[PDB]
DNA sequence: AGTGTGTTTTTTTTT
DNA sequence: CACACACT
């Protein structure tokens, strides 16, 4: 019974997202980010806003999804890289 | 289950909820039930489609109930398949022809993965099985449906399943410093999709 | 009645354990480690429902690996020639129909398995560094969670894998390498391995001393003579207070929980060179292993509970299978 | 597990040549020992005897074994060693085991064994150099890494280095299973390809 | 005497 | 289609 549904939804901060993705793949720690990884994101929100059960998605809970997608993407990096990265997406991680 | 939506911190309760019996392991629960859980199918102009299903890649140390965590994803999201990995390959998991010799034609064999569609599939040992196969996985997976085309059978079966693999590290223990690619005994292309 | 009281004498005695194993095999090789693995392996454990999906396996996971030279061969002769319903593999060639899952056809039938034969009975199977990783897979999802099934097509039935298993591997060239330690020596897999409970480890050397007594033993262990009878307990009466061990299994006491946790954590020390002093070797399976061998320990005994000195007996058990390098 | 190894070896002398080509003349020219009577003499032999083990001949693989083991032996040998004797004393009919008997067995056995004893390829003698092996392996590794940053770098490179310097021509492989054996103990860590340090 | 009923290994093809 | 059997 329940679709939640992406009615409201935050363009521009899923855009810094995939912004920040890019020019890290630059690291050999890091693994190519793809227009596939952005729609992962997409639908880790819509199970995030199916796991909530309103039949409308929240932008809170998009932003939980975003948070959780980001913080794999930076357990897949090189422990090098990845406390440059945590930081850089530190901007990101209040927010969750 | 309307009265604990409304309720707030369903969400982490949830978290809890998933494989209470592994302690620890917050993220990992998380990623399982939002898997569970599930994204929105997602279709344009009839044609494009955008698949609702969750393809989790799981990296765990041995003896890590990575089989007992499928196991437990099992039986809680009714439709369920295992895959062992090792044991299935190409043609036993995506789509399987059988010469029917009591028929005396070539038959449709069920394919463990049309077994997975409309359900969750479990995926374990992956990381040690068959390459091949895996590029048969990828191939049925990048359109969430199998298309066959051999032994005068052009079938093409829907596998709508959310996956979860199940692999071990680069000698069971992954290395931080180490890249994951590195880490990762695999394709690249299958982290990807 | 005179079983009723042989069982009374034998719980009531001191050295119930060590006696039996005495009593168990023909006990050629003085180490009498294999034998009291045996000994464990004969009383297991029996299989853990949680109330959750995850039913944990009762049966510990053992290797008694050594050389096929040594008595270790012998010993599993003696296991499948006596031990009730025990499937013997040679392990130079490895049939899949020989295995737990197999196929047959007529309608369609599942060739006999080893466990089905084993019945709860051991693995008794030998030389696993020469059974088939093809093969060997059959055990791995058989051995991980009790779990027979086929992922090929066919009825596939959920054979029940509920079975004690003994590698009893024999290493790379037949005898043992003190270099390859007890650890990669083998082709036997790590994931396979982390199943595996206990090892018991494999030692191998010239060993003047042993030229002398053991040496000596061997004639008349096996000549005109093969006299050298050891059974403090008959056969059937064996088989008696096998059946009477597995009526009563220990369980754990608060005392003996927080023993065994405590214990667990020294394990963790001697797991050194590694982080949070890293369950590793022994895993939380071997967590497992250690409260089925608390369990197994006077299980003979057939005491309902589990007692800190069968911990501590649990604990050198471990460490005869870990100081080996 | 073999009763008793023989070794025959086509190495004949000038005048051993001369011999044995001279019997295959005897042999090219035709184209006291009853031969026929040995088959039906073994069988009745076989049906009648049972050889019978003396203590004497007991203390005599008493100390044959643990002399073969001092100049290591196998238990199957030993086991060999009571076949041997049981079958000397079917040898004319004795029907026990004689001390001839197990001393005949052991210089069988020897003389086949000098051809220590390198039973299975095994002789105490230069046993095993795995330990060599590994430490030549090891000290390449911290070659490696002193000459090649990281930890972790290409096998190519790896078959390059130990092949000038350390150690003669040999595949990487060796080196790979001996890097999962030592990840096994989780000493070190494995890859793969490239290898890593703990 | 009614009336019924029966006879013409190989070789690719998977894999 | 049409000819040897087994009673019809
Ligand atoms: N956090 C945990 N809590 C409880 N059990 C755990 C936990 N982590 C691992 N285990 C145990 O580890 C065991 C091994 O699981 P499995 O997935 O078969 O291991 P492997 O890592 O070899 O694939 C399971 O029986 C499971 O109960
Ligand atoms: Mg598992």
């Amino acid at each position: 019974k329940i679709y939640p549904k992406l009615h409201q939804m935050d363009m521009d901060k899923v855009s810094r997202v995939y912004a920040d993705l890019r020019r890290e793949s630059i690291s050999t720690g890091s693994f190519p980010i793809t227009v596939r990884h952005l729609e992962s994101i997409l639908r880790i929100a819509e199970s995030f806003a199916k796991m909530r059960l309103s039949e409308f998605v929240s932008s809170y809970d998009l932003d939980r999804a975003i948070k959780v997608v980001v913080d794999s993407f930076v357990d897949a990096q090189k422990v090098s890289v990845r406390r440059q990265l945590r930081r850089s997406f530190a901007i990101y991680t209040l927010g969750h | 289950f309307r009265k604990i939506s409304r309720d707030r911190g369903i969400i982490d309760k949830i978290i809890s909820s998933m494989a209470p019996s592994i302690y620890g392991h917050r993220d990992i629960k998380t990623a399982v039930a939002c898997s569970l859980f599930g994204g929105v199918p997602k279709n344009v102009n009839g044609k494009h489609s955008i698949r609702g299903d969750i393809n989790v890649l799981l990296l765990g140390d041995p003896g890590t109930a990575k089989s007992q965590i499928l196991k437990y994803v099992e039986k809680t999201a009714h439709r369920a398949v295992f895959a062992t990995g090792q044991g299935a390959s190409a043609v036993g998991l995506t789509a399987s022809v059988r010469k029917d010799p009591i028929t005396k034609e070539w038959t449709l064999e069920g394919g463990a993965l049309v077994l997975a569609d409309k359900g969750v599939c479990l995926i374990d040992e992956f990381d040690k099985m068959n390459d091949q196969d895996r590029t048969s996985i990828h191939e049925a997976m990048e359109q969430q449906s199998i298309s066959i085309s051999k032994a005068g059978i052009v079938t093409t079966l829907q596998a709508r399943c959310s996956i979860i693999a199940a692999a071990n590290p680069n000698g069971g223990r992954y290395n931080s410093t180490l890249p994951l690619a590195q880490n990762v005994s695999l394709t690249e292309p299958i982290l990807s999709r | 009645s005179d079983e009723i009281n042989e069982l009374k004498e034998m719980v009531k005695d001191e050295h119930i354990y060590d006696k039996l194993v005495r009593s168990i095999a023909p006990a050629v090789f003085g180490h009498e480690a294999v034998k009291k693995g045996i000994l464990l392996q004969m009383l297991g454990g029996v299989h853990k429902s949680t109330v959750e999906g995850i039913k944990l396996r009762g049966d510990i996971n053992i290797c008694v690996v050594g050389d096929p030279s040594t008595s270790k061969s012998q010993f599993l002769k003696y296991v499948v020639g006596f031990a009730p319903r025990s499937v013997y593999t040679s392990g130079k060639a490895s049939s899949a129909a020989g295995l737990t899952a197999a196929v047959v056809r007529d309608d369609y039938t599942i060739e006999a398995g080893a466990l089905m034969l084993a019945d709860n009975g051991i693995c008794c199977i030998d030389e696993f560094d020469k059974m088939d990783i093809s093969d060997q897979v059959a055990i791995h999802e058989a051995m991980e969670q009790q779990t027979i099934s086929i992922a090929k097509a066919g009825i596939h039935a959920t054979l029940n894998a509920r079975t004690s298993i003994l590698a009893a591997a024999n290493p790379v060239g037949g005898r043992y390498n003190r270099k390859l330690s007890l650890r990669g020596n083998l082709n036997m897999t790590a994931p396979i391995m982390s199943r595996f409970d206990l090892f018991f480890v494999i030692l191998d050397d010239c060993n003047e001393k042993i030229d002398t007594e053991l040496a000596s033993h061997i004639v008349d262990l096996h000549m005109k003579r093969d006299e050298a009878i050891e059974p403090p307990f008959s056969a059937e009466q064996l088989r008696r207070y096998i059946k009477y061990a597995r009526t009563f299994k220990p369980i754990l006491t608060k005392e003996a929980r927080s023993y065994l946790v405590e214990k667990y954590k020294e394990l963790r020390k001697d797991d050194a060179q590694g982080f949070s002093r890293s369950s590793y070797r022994i895993t939380v399976r071997q967590l497992e292993s250690m409260i089925r061998l608390s369990e197994a320990i006077a299980r003979a005994n057939c005491v309902d509970e589990i007692t800190p000195s069968f911990i501590a007996e649990a604990y050198d058990l471990l460490r005869q299978s870990i100081i080996r390098v | 597990r073999f009763d008793l190894v023989y070794l025959v070896l086509d190495k004949v002398d000038e005048k051993n040549d001369r011999e044995l080509a001279k019997h295959l003349t005897n042999l090219y020219l035709e184209d006291v020992l009853p031969v026929e009577f040995l088959t039906m003499y073994i069988s009745y032999a076989k049906e009648h005897i049972h050889p019978i083990i003396t203590e004497a001949a007991k203390t005599e693989l008493v100390r044959a074994y643990v002399g073969m083991r001092k100049m290591t032996a196998t238990t199957r040998q030993l086991e060999s060693m009571i076949r041997l004797a049981e079958a000397h004393a079917k040898m004319k009919l004795k029907n026990v085991v004689e001390l001839e008997d197990v001393q005949e067995a052991v210089r069988l056995i020897r003389s086949a064994i000098k051809d220590k004893i390198d039973m299975n390829l095994v002789q105490t003698g230069k046993s095993v150099i795995q330990r060599k092996l590994q430490e030549d392996l090891s000290r390449e590794i911290m070659n490696v890494l002193k000459d090649q940053a990281s930890d972790s770098m290409s096998f190519n490179e790896l078959i390059k280095q130990i092949n000038e310097h350390s150690q003669d021509r040999v595949e990487s492989s060796d080196i790979q299973e001996a890097l999962s054996r030592l990840q096994q103990e989780d000493k070190v860590i494995v890859l793969g390809g490239v290898r890593r340090s703990v």
